């Protein structure tokens, strides 16, 4: 064997071991999840507290790209934070040529194209993060999950990291029991909700919660993060249900 | 083990020991403190030598009049880093006149580092450092990791037996914190911190350095004699 | 990223060997049969187009491929190596000879050539050796008909008649003892065709044999009139119904 | 053996990496199938969506290459993405440099000759797809191009891909030893679809709904795939017969 | 050359004479100015003919590729394409163009690209060096939300009289319909349009 | 990365050898023999091809001898399409000497230059040396009839009488113990047949296992003449020395 | 130059002058302007006599590799446009003026060409010194629906207008005629209008005439 | 200023019964200053004959150059070059260096040797080949030759009286143009001998 030495190499099954290795990398990282609802996107993401000294609201993970798209993402930091760079010089080369800003599908490939180039080498290693992204465009609300391979597809909600397997369930209530539609201020408190239920599986340090959403009402279209009366409110309602 | 010979070989748990070799240099350096209140921010790290007949390595670099850094672990890697640090304050001031936000001069080190964590040939930085200082949001402190990793504190601690300054921090932010308008104060927490990580040993007047940013105070750095009166 | 195998990997064994020379020659081994005879007034190459199913359309996989008016190639090996072969042949006819002197490059001169190229994927950086043996027939004013057969190395010999791949050991016995330097092109096609049913299993028609001839010029293949000097291709493909005309009377 | 990880050859002559890549075709679980009419070329893949949290509609093996071109592809979908790009690329590059629209065989062509330099350059890995390309050419009539990563291309009467393959290719060569001709006798591309998903479930022994399938349609002048309407207004039509 | 575009309640038309001119001499009588880079996105041309067709050419592959990738682009994207090329090689082209066409959300629109490479979204535009000879006629005449019929007959008259004007314009009045219905393209002959 | 499958070209093993080059010459030492004798009045090249079918075509064939230009030809033993690479680029480097200084090329000068590229491929660059060792036959007004070696190593030297290829030990030998100073190109066409007669791997040298060609004075006062033997000159001149 | 293209029925037809000039000087009184670029695409050329030609040779050659690659007879709008998009790039140093016209599968086609790489389409067309001549004689006799000997006829009188009329042009006419589904053919010195009278006197010397200094044998041999 | 005429010169070729003729004078000046009597504008590869008027450096260049291209073709072809494929190469030459060109005007002249058909070419200085039944000339008198040619020339001359009429067009078209003549030499070229005379001319 030595197969799963060398970055791009075949095994004889057919798989890039190097790949399925980045993935153990973001399964060990913080949960991370989108929900896309009626007219948009919600993101939020648990924060492990590691001490008393970290600054509470000063260590910002979700990230704007251009100023209609959200990326947050589990697993090697740095490694989504090159991405999202990357990202942001895809949209911006997109926007100079065609004018508009960069429709979703189309970022999510720009993304799948460069994530997908550094599984075609020796010389690169995969990138160690699965990354969550969305926003609005023209023709309305996406979410995005996008895997270590290369991989993504359109999701309705998705969630990965350490706590992935009791977000992904919790997810799974909501597209059963809404198939309507679910409402931006509502999937706000669900996202909430779920990080909050998802931290079981990582409950040695307690942590801080993070949101950030776009919206056709409610943030016309731009990505902001949620804080003050909204962060709050949507704590409350995620602590109401754990109890 | 079969997957440590460089850094782009990730291991069957996902691993990068190349990186984590990196952050063991850090390990054996010599031990910093970072702390800040709402007004200053300080750094003091104890100086290693090599024998009777040294000098005390320098741990402390000035990178703008607003910003400056202490390491612990490779020194020309920590000269790499705070040179390109001085170029992109330098960049901030000559084509925007605006001094660089602590912030991204974090997420500026953090993007330089991981680049050669995901290429061939390269090596990860072997060197830890903490930064400080005073922008239009007052004052930071930020602790830089060669995996990229950067992040921002009340007080931190970096190098052999931190953890002992690192716990002191912990237990006495509540003080320090709120020591705002008073410079000698916040440093003295600042050298008490870091008294519980000595061993064998103690600071003397050739071995400590500290410096200190803020409100109405440029990154300056004291060495010498100017530390006597902390001792 | 970028290419950073710019070291040989075709290198010397202790035994004198290249191994990956070798190894290339023993997928041309396992390749299809295929043959070229050289006649007084023309020269034949013939493969057999063996199918990978039934409902593969195998008139669209050409295993023997026109390179200048008067050369044509065969092969045995690697069937996508030796496509791209062909591109690159096609083209260096071009650049390296007929944009200079106004004229096709004689038989051996383009054989050199791909040749060349060849050799070169059996020491530049980062490359295999080609897996495929070819078979170059051709005609030109100064040397008249030839036929060259081209191996992984880059050697090159000239034949009066030979074989290559699969059940090449048989069919140069074969060729051996009905070959002489009497042969009228006619009788080259008829003995092709003959060699080639020893090493082939199944149908044995004008539609799993491929067979194409360096003979005279042909003034209607050529496309248009009023120039005296161009009189025509030299390299014409037989036609399915050709060859089963032949078949009969075998 | 260190002939197992790069493209050199093995003592047999082999190329593990490419045997490799082929085994990595059916990473998907997915079956493809085309098929020509007299004037349209129908294309038809299994569509699977496991997890209820996928939205549907993003999950495609089907690609529109050009106006008259459409691409299946089996294999893993970043592979698929990348093979697709550059064949839009290429088709659009070709259109501009020739002043005319990039041929099904020629495209197949030039994207084989891509999968061939993988196999002999090391530093490039073989893309673990194979790719079906097809249309209605303008000299050649409805095609049908696969590429896979040996590099190896040709044409088809019909053909069909992924690990069931065999079944299917079965079932559709005794149809054209009955038939006797080189395609579907049929005027309307709405019935040469119904043949072939009619085909489909009798070789894999298998139903679908609308959400099973996924087609594409190649005519005169455009290559465009079926909506999950159009699809089981299909479906309706072969169950009340 | 006279060329322009004028957006209606169904959509937009483009219009241009014929004439290309070498000098004094009429190179050709009967060219076609009207040039497609997508299906409903034409435009017209003026300048450098060799620079307005190479500009058009890779216009029309970007599109197509854009295409390809992203679904049918915005009249608005075309035109950005175009004053990519036009601005950031300014130095080097005589290009004057109006890019002009019809999305189902937008309707009809023209914008309007002049030698230096700026973009100028319009009602309707004008161009060529026949243009000047128009501006007061066309100022006067042209109104919001004309019909089919009535934009038909404003472009018939006032490239009429750029026509009569110019020696550089002349030959036929050629149109093309841009709206939801399809793509129609419109002749029309001297002997008609020299007696308006 | 690729470090993995480097197998360094250019390294000293631990006595201080170049391993690609001893097992290139170990590679060269199963090829077809080539002889080649300088005389008083012109030189010999002979040299013995790779065991031929009878469907060769032996007429319009060459892989042992080429011509470089009117005044220099090579003998060649190892990889022929490694040689040919080496022959193109001599010949280039002739018609630069003669285009710059309107004079031929001195034979040392186009020998040092082809084996300071062999030379070349040793020490730098991390690719393979070439599988060849040649022997240069030529005339220059300097030192007029010369004959030299190079191989793989790049490593040069000049010779009255020398072999390359399969059994050079038996070769080198017999030529030791009949070549003479005064010697005549006649006489020393007979050595070079009667060497490879006694030395070949096959059961009898015959006209069509063989190339063959002479460098003499041989034409019209003071000019140079290449003959490259036809198989009909090769079969008489075997005759004529009685080897048939 | 003067050159023409007239299409017809069921195909088209180029010709051209044959004169060559240098300055007032006529270099070549036969010279050929008609260039196959594939055995049913031809183009005639006027301009820069070695840029028609090197433009010619160079595109024939990209257009018979890409013949080969794709499995398909060329096509006159491919010649088209890897001869503007060359010319263009050159931005007119190039001074090629080329009438393309051919047969492909496609159906039969006329264009014309400048040097600076813009492009048209017509059923007549004419280039060089003479192209005033010869649309005058074009606009005056041109209709649709010619037959093959009428076009032939058209075209090579406007090449006449050319030769009689425009002091750049002269000689001979050339006719390329080519026509959907048969092979192109050329006629070479199709007119020949301009043969030389028979000279006064034959300027053959007395031998010896001419005084010599020195002779001697040259070596052309080995 | 004007590179082809700074040195002057000339040469012209004439085809005849199965033998062609090339001839040039001797002249090399700068500009007004005759410099030297001895250089000749006619070489031959092979039995291939290249005549080059124009700037002298340029004409010794490409000497130099088609004397190397030629002996490579002989070394891989296995043959000497023909007349026809050796005006192929002179034109695909001068082309490469279409916008910093040689300043020449080459003439090719030779049998050959398979059809025992004798060839004659010219050149501009850019690659456009003028190959012609009957007569090439170039060089600073080239008006004049054209004069003389286009009004002695008849076709089918024996190799005796094409020599007689070759020299008297190159002796009186160079007698009236200041930079050429100070000597001249003729060549007669047949199947396989040829003939090399030098001329008796005014030495002003
Ligand atoms: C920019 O300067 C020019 C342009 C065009 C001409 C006419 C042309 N003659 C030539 O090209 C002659 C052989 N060569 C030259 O005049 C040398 N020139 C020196 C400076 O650069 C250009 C080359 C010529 O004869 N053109 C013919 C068509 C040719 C005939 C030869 C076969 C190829 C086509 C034609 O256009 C009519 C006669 C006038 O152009 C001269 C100078
Ligand atoms: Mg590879
Ligand atoms: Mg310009
Ligand atoms: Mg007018
Ligand atoms: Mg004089
Ligand atoms: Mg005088």
């Amino acid at each position: 064997t030595g197969y799963d030495l060398s970055n791009s190499v075949f095994s004889p099954d057919g798989r890039n071991f190097q790949v399925e290795y980045a993935v153990k990398a973001v399964e060990n990282g913080t949960t991370s999840i989108g929900i896309k609802c009626n007219d948009g996107v919600v993101f939020a993401v648990e924060k492990l507290i590691t001490s008393k000294l970290l600054v509470p609201q000063k260590n910002v993970k979700i990230q704007v790209v251009d100023r209609h798209i959200g990326c947050v993402y589990s697993g090697l930091i740095p490694d989504g934070r090159h991405l999202v760079n990357r990202g942001r010089e895809e949209a911006a080369s997109f926007k100079k040529l065609y004018k508009t800003p960069i429709p979703i599908p189309a970022f999510a490939d720009r993304l799948g194209q460069y994530v997908q180039a550094h599984t075609l080498y020796n010389s690169v290693r995969p990138f160690g993060v699965s990354t969550i992204f969305g926003g609005v465009d023209k023709n309305g609300a996406h979410l995005y999950m996008l895997e270590p391979s290369g991989s993504y597809w359109g999701y309705k909600g998705a969630a990965t990291g350490k706590g992935r397997q009791s977000a992904k369930a919790e997810l799974e209530k909501l597209v059963d029991h809404h198939p309507e539609g679910l409402s931006a201020r509502e999937a706000v408190k669900q996202a909430a909700k779920i990080i909050y239920l998802a931290h079981e599986d990582n409950k040695e340090k307690d942590f801080e919660l993070e949101i950030s959403w776009c919206s056709l009402s409610e943030t016309n279209g731009l990505h902001k993060f949620v804080k003050g009366d909204l962060l709050q409110e949507a704590i409350d309602f995620a602590q109401k249900e754990i109890n | 083990n079969n997957y440590d010979g460089d850094t782009v070989t990730f291991s069957p748990t996902g691993r990068l020991f190349q990186v984590e070799y990196a952050l063991e240099a850090i390990k054996q350096g010599s031990v910093t403190v970072g702390l800040r209140s709402n007004t200053h921010a300080v750094l003091v790290a104890l100086k290693r030598n090599a024998d009777e007949l040294s000098s005390y390595q320098k741990k402390i670099i000035k990178c703008d009049e607003h910003m400056g850094l202490s390491l612990a672990g490779l020194a020309p890697d920590a000269r790499v880093l705070s040179n390109y640090l001085r170029q992109q304050c330098n960049y901030s001031s000559l084509v925007f006149n605006r001094k660089l936000a602590v912030e991204r001069a974090g997420h500026l080190l953090c993007d330089k580092a991981q680049k050669n964590t995901q290429s061939y040939g390269g090596r990860p930085y072997g060197v830890g450092l903490l930064i400080i200082g005073y922008d239009k949001s007052g004052a930071h402190l930020l602790e830089f990791q060669p995996s990229g990793n950067v992040t921002e504190l009340y007080g931190t601690a970096i190098g052999a037996r931190s953890q002992g300054a690192k716990t002191y921090l912990e237990r006495t932010l509540d003080t320090f914190i709120k020591i705002d308008g008073n410079p000698d104060e916040l440093i003295k927490a600042g050298v008490e911190a870091i008294s519980q990580s000595l061993r064998d040993e103690s600071l003397t007047v050739d071995n400590l350095s500290i410096a200190i940013v803020g409100k109405d105070t440029p990154f300056t750095i004291y060495d010498g004699e100017a530390v006597a009166k902390y001792i | 990223m970028t290419d950073r195998y710019s070291f040989s990997l075709t290198t010397f064994s202790p035994s004198g060997k290249l191994g990956q020379i070798d190894y290339a020659l023993t997928a041309v081994k396992q390749g299809v049969t295929s043959l070229g005879i050289k006649a007084t007034n023309g020269v034949v190459i013939a493969t057999e187009k063996k199918s990978s199913s039934p409902l593969a359309m195998s008139e669209t996989l050409s295993k023997v491929s026109l390179l200048t008016p008067d050369i044509g190639a065969v092969y045995s090996g690697m069937g996508p190596d030796y496509r791209v072969l062909v591109d690159k042949s096609r083209k260096v006819a071009h650049t390296s000879y007929k944009r200079i002197y106004g004229e096709y490059p004689p038989t051996k001169l383009l054989v050199s050539e791909v040749a060349k190229i060849m050799q070169e994927a059996t020491q530049s950086g980062g490359v295999r050796p080609f897996g495929v043996s070819l078979l170059i027939a051709g005609h030109d004013e100064f040397n008249g008909f030839s036929l060259y057969q081209v191996d992984p190395s880059g050697s090159y010999f000239p034949w009066k008649a030979t074989a290559i791949g699969k059940g090449s050991v048989a069919a140069k016995t074969f060729l051996e003892k009905r070959w002489n330097d009497e042969l009228e092109l006619e009788d080259a096609i008829h003995i092709a065709l003959l060699t080639l049913k020893e090493s082939v299993e199944g149908e044995f028609n004008g539609d799993t044999i491929e067979l194409a001839i360096i003979g005279d010029e042909n003034p209607d293949l050529l496309g248009y009139t009023g120039i005296p000097t161009d009189k025509g291709p030299r390299f014409r493909k037989l036609t399915s119904q050709e060859i089963n005309d032949r078949l009969e009377a075998l | 053996g260190y002939d197992r990880h790069i493209t050199i050859f093995s003592p047999e002559g082999r190329l593990y990496q490419v045997e490799y890549a082929f085994k990595a075709t059916n990473q998907t679980n997915i079956n493809s199938l085309a098929v020509r009419g007299k004037d349209c070329t129908v294309v038809i893949s299994q569509k699977k969506v496991p997890d209820k949290l996928l939205d549907p509609t993003t999950v495609s093996y089907i690609f529109c290459i050009s106006r008259t071109i459409g691409m299946v592809v089996n294999g893993p979908i970043p592979d698929a993405r990348n093979a697709a790009l550059r064949a839009k690329a290429e088709a659009a590059e070709f259109r501009y440099k020739y002043g005319y629209d990039m041929p099904c065989d020629v495209l197949a062509k030039r994207m084989a000759n891509l999968s061939q330099i993988y196999t002999q350059r090391a530093y490039m890995r073989p893309l673990g797809v194979i790719l079906t390309f097809v249309s209605v050419d303008e000299e050649l009539g409805p095609s049908i191009y696969k590429t896979d990563p040996a590099g190896y291309y040709v044409g088809y009467k019909a053909t069909a891909t992924g690990p069931k393959q065999q079944e299917i290719t079965t079932n559709l060569e005794n149809h054209f030893k009955k038939s006797k001709i080189d395609h579907i006798n049929e005027e309307s591309w709405e019935k040469v679809v119904e043949f072939a998903i009619t085909h489909m479930i009798d070789a894999l022994g298998t139903e679908f709904s609308k959400n099973d399938l996924e087609v594409g349609v190649a005519t005169k002048d455009k290559f465009f795939t079926l909506s999950a309407e159009n699809i089981e207004e299909r479906l309706v039509a072969i169950a009340e017969q | 050359t006279s060329i322009m575009a004028v957006t209606f309640k169904d959509g937009v038309i483009l219009g241009a004479d014929s004439r290309t001119t070498t000098g004094a001499y009429i190179a050709n009588r009967v060219t076609d100015k009207l040039t497609r880079v997508h299906d409903k996105i034409w435009c017209c041309r003026s300048g450098s003919a060799a620079d307005t067709q190479a500009i058009a050419d890779i216009v029309q592959y970007h599109l197509e590729l854009y295409t390809s990738q992203y679904g049918t682009p915005s009249t608005e994207t075309a035109a950005s394409v175009f004053k990519e090329l036009c601005y950031e090689n300014k130095d080097n082209l005589t290009a004057g163009i109006i890019v002009a066409g019809y999305d189902d959300k937008n309707k009809g629109e023209v914008y309007t690209i002049p030698l230096g490479g700026s973009v100028h979204k319009l009602p309707y535009a004008i161009a060529g060096s026949g243009s000047t000879f128009i501006y007061g006629y066309c100022d006067k005449n042209f109104r919001e939300n004309m019909s089919k019929e009535e934009t038909v007959d404003f472009i018939k008259h006032s490239l009429s009289q750029a026509i009569k004007w110019d020696g550089s314009s002349g030959g036929v009045i050629r149109m093309v319909v841009l709206t939801a219905a399809g793509v129609e393209r419109l002749i029309f002959y001297p002997d008609e349009y020299e007696q308006l | 990365g690729s470090r993995r499958y480097d197998s360094r070209t250019t390294i000293f093993s631990p006595e201080g050898r170049l391993y690609q080059v001893e097992y290139a010459l170990e590679s060269i030492s199963h090829a077809g023999t080539a002889i080649g004798i300088m005389a008083s009045d012109g030189i010999v090249l002979a040299a013995e091809r790779k065991v031929t079918s009878t469907l060769l075509e032996q007429d319009t064939s060459t892989e042992k001898l080429y011509k470089l230009n009117d005044k220099i030809a090579v003998a060649v033993a190892g990889l022929t399409a490694d040689a040919e690479i080496l022959i193109n680029t001599a010949r280039i480097h002739a018609q630069n000497y003669l285009k710059t200084y309107n004079e031929d090329i001195p034979v040392e000068i186009l020998v040092r230059r082809l084996s300071d590229i062999k030379q070349g491929y040793t020490q730098h660059g991390g690719l393979r040396p070439f599988g060849v060792s040649f022997i240069y036959a030529g005339y220059d007004d300097r030192y007029g009839y010369q004959l030299y070696t190079s191989n793989p190593s790049g490593n040069y030297t000049g010779w009255k009488a020398i072999s390359v290829g399969a059994n050079t030990s038996a070769a080198q030998t017999l030529l030791q113990m009949d070549y003479k100073d005064d010697m005549k190109v006649d006489d020393a066409i007979e050595l070079a047949l009667k060497t490879l007669s006694k030395t070949t791997d096959s059961s009898a040298l015959t006209y069509d296992r063989l190339e063959f060609a002479t460098i003499r004075k041989g034409a019209n006062d003071g000019e140079v003449y290449q003959k490259i033997f036809k198989p009909q000159e090769i079969k008489d001149i075997l005759v004529k020395t009685g080897i048939t | 130059t003067t050159i023409v293209g007239v299409k017809f029925n069921n195909g088209v037809v180029i010709a051209a002058d044959t004169r060559s000039t240098q300055g007032p000087i006529v270099a070549d009184k036969n010279c050929a302007k008609l260039h196959r670029i594939s055995p049913k695409i031809w183009c005639a050329g006027a301009g820069t006599a070695a840029d028609t030609e090197a433009v010619t040779q160079l595109i024939g050659s990209n257009i018979e590799l890409h013949s080969l690659y794709t499995s398909r007879e060329p096509r006159v709008v491919s010649a088209l446009q890897m001869l503007k998009q060359h010319l263009f790039k050159y931005q007119g140093h190039i001074g090629a003026y080329l009438i393309v016209a051919g047969v492909d599968p496609t159906g039969s086609h006329l264009f014309s060409i400048h040097a600076h790489g813009s492009t048209d389409v017509g059923y007549y067309l004419s280039l060089g010194s003479g192209s005033l001549a010869a649309m005058a004689v074009l606009e005056s006799h041109w209709k649709q629906d010619l037959t093959k000997e009428e076009a032939i006829k058209l075209a090579s009188d406007a090449i006449q207008a050319g030769i009689w009329n425009d002091l750049g042009s002269g000689s001979n006419v050339d006719v390329c005629v080519m026509e959907i589904g048969k092979d192109a053919e050329y006629l070479r010195n199709y007119l020949t209008p301009n043969v030389r009278e028979e000279k006064q006197k034959s300027y053959k010397f007395p031998r010896g005439t001419t005084a010599v200094l020195k002779e001697s044998i040259v070596n052309i041999c080995d | 200023s004007d590179p082809s005429s700074i040195n002057g010169g000339i040469v012209v070729a004439m085809t005849g019964k199965d033998c062609v003729a090339i001839a040039c004078d001797l002249r090399l000046g700068s500009q007004s200053l005759g410099v030297s009597n001895k250089f000749e504008k006619i070489f031959h590869y092979g039995h291939v004959f290249l005549g080059i008027t124009g700037l002298a450096t340029d004409v010794t260049t490409l000497n130099e150059m088609f004397r190397y291209k030629t002996n490579l073709y002989k070394l891989k072809e296995e043959r000497a070059i023909e007349p026809e494929t050796f005006t192929q190469l002179v034109s695909s030459s001068l082309y490469e260096r279409r916008f910093g060109p040689y300043f020449v005007g080459p003439v090719v002249a030779g049998i050959n040797s398979k059809s025992g058909k004798p060839f004659i070419a010219g050149f501009d200085l850019i690659g456009c080949i003028d190959e012609a039944k009957d007569f090439i000339v170039s060089g600073t008198a080239s008006d004049q030759l054209f004069g003389m040619c286009e009004s002695l020339y008849e076709p089918n001359l024996e190799p005796e009286d094409l020599f007689e009429t070759i020299s008297q067009a190159l002796l009186n078209a160079a007698d009236r143009d200041a930079l050429s003549g100070w000597g001249a030499v003729v060549y007669i070229i047949k199947k396989d001998e040829v003939v090399k005379r030098y001329l008796k001319m005014r030495q002003d």
